[PDB]
């Protein structure tokens, strides 16, 4: 005589709140994170040629401060200057250090 | 959402349906069963994966730019340099926010739409042989064993084959 | 470190699988645009109405 | 909008309905009356107030920036300073424009959607006891006094209780 | 799109209908014919031309700006000048991309909506005198010559005038 047919959709025990145009937080069955918020703390030597500046800034390696001569004729994709890099030669100053360095 | 099926006329979802997104549940003479509808389930999936690709597409890729952190105070140029970056971050932070709110709204309506389309289609198959109970379930006014349900589910149900039986039970027995 | 990454920031390398990042506005390479938000979940599913 | 109810199959609105956004008007044996549907009315309101909050959210908040008005002509830096602000204002002026056009379109469709949902739901309650006159009004084929209308309005109307009466009048009396 | 009519329950389109966007095809006693519905066709057109105007509206219009091509290397200022333009082009290139993707999605749904509205309206005219074959075609259960079809098409078809005839053929002849 009769039969019942019911249409429906899935649900998960624990969903994920998301934001939409009209709702601050609305629960959905799944979501993906769009914002990368963490790093390992290490810089990778591949695929970009990274030159570790050790105790030298680019300028002192450019001019030739004795302790930076280890960087003669070097090439890089990204030069990494350290906060504690120091000069140990004749006191100098560069008018427009920013642009020379750039 | 815009449609009314999901979190609408379909009271709630089935925590148990783990084989598809949208599905059917029947209760005939032989008993009760459940089956996911692979077709509508894949329409929602395809569309969602489609926006996913658009969104997480191909990266900025910048090399030498301008300085963003300063150790000494210099005034004028440094002021402008910082403002340039600041107003930039601000504009990209808005874009990201809005983009995510629009997409989310659409993903909901879209998935609400695929539910409501499964319903109308299934509704259009049953012709005069059924009535809608108003909860997403159709009352089929004729004997419908499992092979009968399967034909509805697989889209081959012929309504003439049960019309008169249906009509009879429907209209005052 | 001896690793592989195309996106470099003062803090270390970060994967560029996502389109946005909130690690540093200073980056070199193929990198996620920087934004102020620490999170932005994109809904990859339908609404969840549990039983 | 996308639905067809508002400024669509519902010829026009009721200047008189001042107690709700969506409502009912009946005409039975006892007479005529009107009543707002607080439920759908609040769904539209909630959603609209929801975007309103998102939009008029929390302010820029900038302090020392860069100069935007100049008394002397200087060239190069001043050129760049002005361009930076100009291209900024331009990008924010587009965002504002688009944002307001998208929201407005959505607010219309959304409110058109809540009308059309009130209709389908009410339609699904009446079962076989009514027909749609095509103007947003259902012709109820059975005696329906005020307590009968009230049950439809409050969602408790049982269709079996009037089915045969309904069916009879419907199908050639 | 969101509706299901276009590239949905209406199997495909008519390469032959060159007089309108949406239309009708009937088959009665007198034969077969075709006619575009100028009303729904113009609703889609108006809306599309409406966004078209918004989009291709009024131009940038800039005069003296800043230099974007450089012959000598200078550092700091030149760095910032280039970054300013670069981040600008990037932000406008995103806007253009997104704008075109949103509009396109909407144009589809909107035109899918006007199809589905033509259907419901025509469906609401036929009252109990027809059934939906599930392919966008209504089976009219009564003699309907050309002047009968024309009245449906032009919105003047009275269903009472054929109800009993209709009802009879419908319900077991
Ligand atoms: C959630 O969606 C993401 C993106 O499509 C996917 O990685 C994951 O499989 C989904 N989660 C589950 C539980 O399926
Ligand atoms: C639909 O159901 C019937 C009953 O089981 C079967 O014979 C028919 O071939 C099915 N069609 C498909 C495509 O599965
Ligand atoms: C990255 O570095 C800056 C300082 O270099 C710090 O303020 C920020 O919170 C750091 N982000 C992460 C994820 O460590
Ligand atoms: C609906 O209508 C009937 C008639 O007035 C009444 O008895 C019933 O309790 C009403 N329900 C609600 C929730 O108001
Ligand atoms: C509709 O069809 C009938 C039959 O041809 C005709 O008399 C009637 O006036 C038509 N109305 C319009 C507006 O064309």
């Amino acid at each position: 005589s009769t039969a019942t047919l019911c249409l429906g959709h899935h649900a998960v025990p624990n969903g994920t709140l998301v934001k939409t145009i009209t709702d601050d937080q609305i629960e959905v069955t799944n979501a993906t994170e769009l914002v990368q918020s963490s790093s390992t703390g290490k810089i990778c030597n591949n695929p970009h040629r990274i030159l570790d500046g050790i105790d030298c800034t680019l300028i002192d390696a450019l001019l030739g401060d004795p302790h930076c001569d280890v960087f003669q004729n070097e090439t890089w994709d990204l030069f990494v200057e350290r906060s504690k890099a120091f000069s140990n030669c004749y006191p100098y100053d560069v008018p427009d250090y920013a642009s020379l360095r750039s | 959402g815009l449609f009314g099926a999901i979190a609408g006329f379909i009271e709630n979802g089935w925590e148990g349906m783990i084989d598809g997104w949208y599905g059917f549940r029947h209760q005939n003479s032989e008993g009760t069963g459940q089956a996911a509808d692979l077709k509508s389930t894949q329409a929602a999936i395809d569309q969602i994966n489609g926006k996913l690709n658009r969104v997480i597409e191909k990266t900025n890729e910048k090399f030498h730019q301008i300085e963003k952190e300063f150790s000494e105070v210099e005034g004028r140029i440094q002021d402008l340099e910082k403002y340039v970056e600041d107003t930039k971050i601000d504009l990209w932070s808005y874009n990201a926010e809005l983009l995510v709110a629009l997409e989310n709204q659409h993903t909901i309506d879209l998935t609400d739409s695929e539910m409501n389309k499964l319903f109308e289609k299934t509704r259009r198959q049953l012709r005069e042989n059924a009535e809608e109970m108003g909860n997403g379930c159709f009352k089929i006014y004729h004997k419908c064993d499992n092979a009968c349900i399967e034909s509805i589910r697989n889209g081959t149900y012929d309504h003439d084959v049960y019309r008169d039986e249906a009509l009879n039970n429907r209209f005052q027995i | 470190d001896t690793c592989i990454s195309e996106c470099i920031t003062p803090n270390g390398s970060i994967p560029n699988d996502k389109p946005f990042q909130n690690v540093n506005k200073i980056t070199y390479g193929a990198c996620p645009k920087y934004v102020k938000q620490n999170t932005l979940k994109l809904a990859t599913g339908m609404r969840n109405v549990p039983e």
